[PDB]
């Protein structure tokens, strides 16, 4: 298991259907895809890559821009970092970003703070919000999502 | 014809009780319709600074639907359900999970509204099980199963 989540960025927006995104995902070997029918199956979860995938069925009532057309749209994703059981991410993260790193390391790679309370730190950075989150001072994960009508009244992007 | 059964309230993570006749374990309101409402808070936590793991999501999605309650029915009578399979589409999957008690409303009228002269079924033993699923407080439940899933 070996997906790029750099990559993953710029398919967020577009719909369940979207042809590249659909190459994209069985070419790494996925094809679960997301469906209401059974229960709701919004989450492509990949355990032991450390990453969750998120769709959303109303896209429209949540302030969230749809780019391709279709009935789930890509709304943001988990990389996780650390967790007692198998599960992390080792490959490569955006703007220049270890699991290493700290709070303050963090802090100076995405530079626009947008809130920051004892325990996630909420950043706006090219048209994402970034979420990173400290399990006692260790980086634990770090969720991406367009940007939605909640984040926009709890003011972290516009 | 009556399943002895026909119209019981258990968890739908029950299987015990009922193994033997083709009942149904019907939702109402929909499993997907809860699963959205315990979402639809998730995300506002998360947009207020919460950190919730999905793991964690998923685990409290997986008890808001397995945990909840569910009326034993026919299977008949669950395909004319107003939540019955393809019927579940995202935008009845909506509106349902934006207001609960009226979802659990509508749908417990219409599967007893099928059930009328149908020698098996339940319209009696239906509708007493129906009226306590219109009236437990789903709102609460959610909060439960969410405080109890993050509490960690």
């Amino acid at each position: 298991g070996t997906m790029n989540a750099i990559d993953l960025i710029d398919f967020l927006g577009h719909s369940s259907i979207y042809q590249p995104f659909d190459e994209f995902l069985t070419k790494n070997g996925v094809k679960k895809r997301p469906a209401v029918g059974k229960s709701l199956d919004t989450t492509i979860s990949l355990e032991k890559e450390g990453l969750t995938l998120r769709f959303t069925i109303k896209a429209e009532s949540e302030g969230v821009a749809q780019k391709s057309d279709g009935a789930f749209v890509f709304r943001g994703f988990e990389i996780l970092l650390l967790d007692e059981d198998g599960g992390v991410y080792t490959g490569p993260l955006p703007h220049n970003l270890k699991a290493s790193d700290s709070r303050a390391e963090i802090e100076g790679k995405l530079k626009n703070l947008k809130r920051r309370m004892p325990e996630t730190d909420a950043y706006y950075l090219d048209g994402l919000v970034y979420i990173a989150a400290f399990d006692e001072d260790r980086f634990q994960y770090l969720q991406l999502s367009v940007p939605t009508n909640l984040f926009r009244k709890n003011n972290i992007c516009p | 014809k009556k399943h002895k059964d026909c119209g019981k309230k258990v968890p739908y993570n029950d299987k015990k009780s009922l193994k033997g006749s083709g009942l149904e374990k019907d939702h109402t309101p929909s499993g997907a319709a809860l699963e959205l409402a315990a979402q639809n808070k998730i995300d506002e936590l998360i947009a207020n600074g919460a950190r919730i793991t999905e793991k964690q999501q998923k685990a409290i999605l997986n008890s808001v639907r397995n945990n909840a309650p569910t009326i034993a029915i026919p299977p008949d009578i669950a395909a004319l359900g107003d939540t019955w399979r393809a019927k579940n589409k995202p935008h009845v999957i909506e509106k349902d999970a934006a207001n609960l008690k009226d979802a659990v409303a509508r749908n417990t009228k219409t599967i007893s509204e099928a059930m009328k002269n149908k020698d098996h079924g339940c319209k009696e033993a239906y509708d007493k099980a129906a009226e306590e699923l219109r009236n437990m407080d789903w709102e609460k439940y959610i909060d439960e199963a969410i405080q109890v899933g993050t509490k960690a």
